[PDB]
This record gives structure tokens, sequence and C-alpha cells, in this order.
């Protein structure tokens, strides 16, 4: 419409990687040799348009270093791909539990450069009036250098006053990661964001790649469980993996500490992805 | 019961004017773990049978929920 960053009909699909909400992925090495991510979405055009256009208007401003940038497009002929650099490490969940993966798991520094690097992430879309709504570690691809960019913009919403909108839509998200607020009461605003931040932070420092896991008791919302951990019940050490005694007894405290209050009852409450950006740094600081 | 019981939701549904072949698309959504985007007739109509769907949420051994993607997936045709 207003963009001509347009690429046009490669080759014939070679099977590969992922599969999507409505499309799926392949992975398509170029003309000129660049290694790049395909997300086909003519599955199941159920209203696949709306969030493809979204997805092109909301990404075409691709300027940083811990969002997934899209190199092209492509309404021809019906069909309606999208065009990313792939991404060498797959998604953070993959990598804290999912299946397999060798060389054991992650530190815990280099889970704290991907926390805080997912930060930045959202603070600067936050920057920009964008609510992302869809905020996991699926979401949260990795490359070559272990580098967090975020992803799948297709549900996300931009504001008017540039920061402090507090609008209302139709709900939408991850149904463990949504704002509780958020889905009781229906006004959205850039909190219902840092409240799946503070979800996605555990799940980083658990492992439970889980957040809803449906097997356990009623400590089945990772969320809901963290919290009666270390907002009271016992500053529990004891929800992490095979992490050690690697952290720190100090870097531990606020990590949490931040992650609880991300998930607080009201957005009210939370605390602006500006805060947990320099809260995260300061505990990966706490810990060297 | 469980196919009883995924039936009287079904019947709301479809009396209360929701597109039940979208219903389908967003249970899918929700057992699958993908974000999820319900509509007012129907997300209100789940809390009732699903009550810890905020949180826990339509899990895919759930009995019921598992029953209801069928009782859907019938009545579409």
């Amino acid at each position: 419409l207003v963009d001509l960053e347009e690429a046009t009909n490669n080759f014939d699909h070679k099977f590969l990687i992922g599969h999507g909400v409505f499309g799926k992925v392949y992975k398509g090495v170029l003309r000129d040799g660049a290694k790049v991510a395909l997300k086909r979405r003519t599955p199941e055009s159920s209203q696949g348009i709306e969030e493809f256009e979204t997805e092109i208007e909301t990404l075409s401003f691709c300027r940083h270093p811990h969002l997934v940038s899209l190199i092209g497009f492509c309404d021809e002929r019906n069909e309606m791909i999208l065009i990313y650099k792939y991404m060498e490490n797959g998604n953070l969940k993959r990598h804290l539990y999912g299946s397999d993966l060798p060389t054991m798991s992650m530190s815990w520094e280099q889970r704290l450069e991907i926390c805080i690097g997912a930060a930045r992430g959202l603070h600067y879309l936050h920057t920009r009036a964008i609510i992302h709504r869809d905020v996991k570690s699926i979401n949260i691809l990795l490359d070559e250098n272990f580098v967090p960019k975020i992803t799948d913009f297709g549900i996300s919403k931009k504001g008017t006053e540039l920061g402090q909108t507090h609008l209302s839509t139709v709900v939408k998200g991850t149904l463990g990661y949504i704002d509780p607020e958020y889905f009781i009461k229906g006004r959205l605003t850039e909190k219902s964001d840092v409240y799946s931040f503070g979800v996605v932070l555990f799940e980083v420092l658990c492992a439970r790649s889980a957040i809803v896991q449906s097997l356990p008791r009623e400590m089945v919302n990772l969320a809901e469980w963290a919290v009666e951990s270390h907002n009271n019940g016992q500053l529990e050490q004891i929800v992490d993996p095979n992490l050690a005694d690697k952290i720190r007894p100090e870097s531990l405290r606020k990590f949490g500490d931040t992650a609880v209050k991300c998930l607080a009852l009201s957005s009210e409450d939370r605390p602006s992805m500006g805060d947990v950006l320099w809260k995260l740094e300061y505990a990966l600081r706490l810990q060297e | 019961g469980a196919v009883a019981h995924a039936n009287s939701i079904v019947q709301q549904l479809v009396s209360e004017g929701a597109d039940i072949s979208h219903t389908r698309n967003m249970l899918r959504n929700a057992m699958n773990g993908d974000a999820v985007a319900f509509s007012r007739v129907e997300q209100n109509i789940f809390r009732q049978h699903f009550p810890n769907m905020p949180m826990h949420g339509i899990s895919r051994d759930s009995e019921l929920a598992i029953e209801l993607r069928g009782a859907l997936r019938r009545a579409v045709h």
C-alpha cells in the first residue's frame, strides 16, 4: 500500500522448521545467499488478513536489535507470506524445557542477558505506543550469539497518546500469559504486557516452560505459584531446575522480587517496562 | 457426565447466536496453547464451564474440553 520492500515468488516448498496459528513456516535460502524465514499464511485464511497487515505496518518500522526484523512480504495471487531473518536458535522455550538440545542448559547469566534483552524489546514497543498483547517464551527467538528478538505482532495494538493510552478492544493472547485484569475487565494497557513478562521471567528462572501445566496440583499457574512462594509463603529457591547454587542469594531475591512485581493483581501496581529493564540489569550486576 | 454436559454448551453457543464454527477455532487455539481471541458471546459462555479459564484454561486432557471439541465438530456438519 505505502510499502515496496516487497519480494515475489521464490521456489517450491522444502518442508521445514515451523508451524503457526494461521499459516506455516519454511526455511528458504534466497538468490543472494541469505538465510531467510518464511511465514506462509495460506492455510486457513480465517481473518488471517488483518493480522498479516498489522504485522506489516507495525513491523515495517523494523529498527531494533531485540525484535525479529522483517525483510519482505507478498500479497501476490491470494497468498500472503512474510519474510524474516532465520533465527539459528529457535525460540527461548526450546532452551528452557521443550525436548532435546545437547550441551545441557543455559547459564544464569545467559538467562539474564536474555531477560534484559527481551525487556528492551518490550520497553521500546511501549515507548512507541505499541502493546504486543502476546508476549511469551515462543515469541522470543534467538540468533547466532543467543540475542533475543520479539516476534508475532499479529495480535498487537497501537496507541494515540503515545505511552499513556488506556484503550479497550477485544481480549486476545495466550491463555496462561494473559493479564487476568485485562481478561476480566477488557481494558487493555501497556502493563498487560508487563504481566506477561513477569510470567516469562519465572518461566526462565524455573524452566517450567509450562507456565500453565494441567497435571500437578493447584500449583498449576506458575504465575499464581511462584507468587505464593516469593510473595510470601517461602521466597522458594526450590522452584528452579538444576540451575544449582549458581545464582547469588541477592540477585535471586531481586530477579524474583520484580517478576512478582510484574504480576500484581492490578496493572496499577506494576512497573513500566522501564524499571523492569533497569532492575533486570541490576540483578545481573548483583550477581558478578 | 461429559457428553451430556458438552452438548449444553454447544446449545448455548447456537442459542446465543455464536457462530459455532469460529468457537471451535478458539477451542483448538486454547488447548494447543495458541493465542486465543474469543468473542464476548463465546468467552462468557466458557468461563461458566471452565471457571479457572483465565489462569489454568482449557487443558488437553480436560474431559469436558475433549468432549466439547467433538460435540462442536459434529454439529458443524
